[PDB]
């Protein structure tokens, strides 16, 4: 089987800078006869199919921007974004059509780096239809924060928690290229009237000191 | 040319699934349809095509034993069957028309892609609860509002808003497995604070395996 | 050599 090895696995360069994209082949997949490469490039955006960029190595598919283009012969190969616009933070991928089987790269990902926004934090508390149900979940909202480390805790009647919340965190928007966090604290019903102050604590480094949010059951 | 496939399903393991895929658009009998599968945390992985004219294929060694690639022409349609379902299989799962480099053209489609989970666990319609706006959930002019999408298997579930008017500001999380082996996920959106009174905010959520569609409008 | 079978959509000739 044809390898196809790509380098970085990640990158992350400032709006408007070059990105550069390797990818090697385990076999030579030149033909001498066309002086034809048979190597694809796609791009590949959360929950969507890949979206093809670049075929023959070095041909831009109809309607792709400029600023893609590619280039290598044989066994190696780049990608390159000249200018990398916000809407560009996806998985790109490498393809090689030359034998059986069909095979893909790795993916590399690329990232924006950007300047530090704090998060906005919202709280939301159980809803009344979800407590006539039996249970109560609390959530907490991280908005539109920069760098992606951020961290949560939760504070029942003020005592620190562990192991019964949960977290994820958005792909990088690619409007701003900013993350965004939920967090959910889970109780049965009963324990949730047993308390009456919840609140959650964000650290992050936007923030001088832990910004609490908390309010009264 | 668009090729839309089949719905998200679980299958026990040893079990067999099979995903459609239907083409439009074009002379269905002139191009040869591929699946590729992606596992989560895994690379692209090419499974076979078939030839939807004569029905010809050719299939990966990965999976020659399990796989079988058919095509109904009359109804435009392709089929994929893995057989003796096992864990390395819950993955998402594509019908393509991989690099159709023409003469006069060229061009690569895909299908929505398909998400097949290998579990002993059963369907479970989602529960979809209001992250209602409060005056805890606004900061400087703009509030914060959603969706909570709680306790159903398998993935995934879809959500839009306001049937897709608003896109701005809408952050869906990626679902969390809880300890039930239940998933569940949250929906946000960011508005202006000033015209809660006024605007209407409705979540459009699906859950295909268990056939769930609910709108929930989430007021003050 | 490639194999023309790895992919029939693709024309060798077709730029």
């Amino acid at each position: 089987d044809i390898v196809m090895t790509q380098s970085p696995d990640s990158l992350a360069v400032s709006l408007g800078e070059r990105a550069s994209i390797n990818c090697k082949s385990s076999q030579n997949i030149l033909f001498s006869s066309n002086n034809k490469n048979y190597l694809a490039w796609y791009q590949q955006k959360p929950g969507q199919p890949p979206k093809l960029l670049i075929y023959w190595a070095s041909t831009r598919e109809s309607g792709v921007p400029d600023r893609f283009s590619g280039s290598g012969s044989g066994t190696d190969f780049t990608l390159t974004i000249s200018s990398l616009q916000a809407e560009d933070v996806a998985v790109y991928i490498c393809h090689q059509y030359y034998s059986s089987p069909l095979t893909f790269g790795g993916g590399t990902k690329v990232e924006i780096k950007r300047t530090v926004a704090a998060p906005s934090v919202f709280i939301f508390p159980p809803s009344d239809e979800q407590l006539k149900s039996g249970t109560a979940s609390v959530v907490c909202l991280l908005n539109n924060f920069y760098p992606r480390e951020a961290k949560v805790q939760w504070k029942v009647d003020n005592a620190l928690q562990s192991g019964n919340s949960q977290e994820s965190v958005t792909e990088q928007d690619s409007k701003d290229s900013t993350y965004s966090l939920s967090s959910t604290l889970t109780l049965s019903k009963a324990d949730y009237e047993k308390h009456k102050v919840y609140a959650c604590e964000v650290t992050h480094q936007g923030l001088s000191s832990p910004v609490t949010k908390s309010f009264n059951r | 040319v668009q090729l839309v496939q089949s719905g998200a399903e679980v299958k026990k393991p040893g079990a067999s699934v099979k995903v459609s895929c239907k083409a439009s658009g074009y002379t269905f009998t002139s191009y040869a349809i591929h699946w590729v599968r992606q596992a989560p945390g895994q690379r692209l992985e090419w499974m076979g095509w078939i030839k939807a004219g004569n029905g010809n294929t050719r299939y990966s060694q990965k999976f020659q034993g399990r796989v079988t690639i058919t095509r109904d022409t009359s109804a435009s349609t392709a089929y994929m069957e893995l057989s003796s379902l096992r864990s390395e299989d819950t993955a998402g799962y594509y019908c393509a028309l991989l690099t159709v480099i023409t003469p006069d053209d060229a061009f690569d489609i895909w299908g929505q892609g398909t998400m097949v989970t290998v579990s002993s666990a059963s369907t479970k319609g989602p529960s979809v609860f209001p992250l209602a706006p409060s005056s805890k959930s606004t900061s400087g002019g703009t509030a914060a509002l959603g969706c909570l999408v709680k306790d159903y298997f398998p993935e995934p579930v879809t959500v839009s808003w306001n049937s897709g008017a608003l896109t701005s500001g809408v952050h869906t999380f990626p679902a969390v497995l809880q300890s039930s082996g239940l998933y569940s996920l949250s929906s946000v959106v960011t508005v202006p604070s000033s015209s809660l009174g006024t605007q209407t905010y409705i979540c459009n959520v699906n859950h295909k395996p268990s056939n769930t569609k609910v709108d929930k409008k989430v007021e003050p | 050599n490639p194999d023309p079978n790895a992919n029939p959509n693709v024309d060798p000739n077709a730029n």
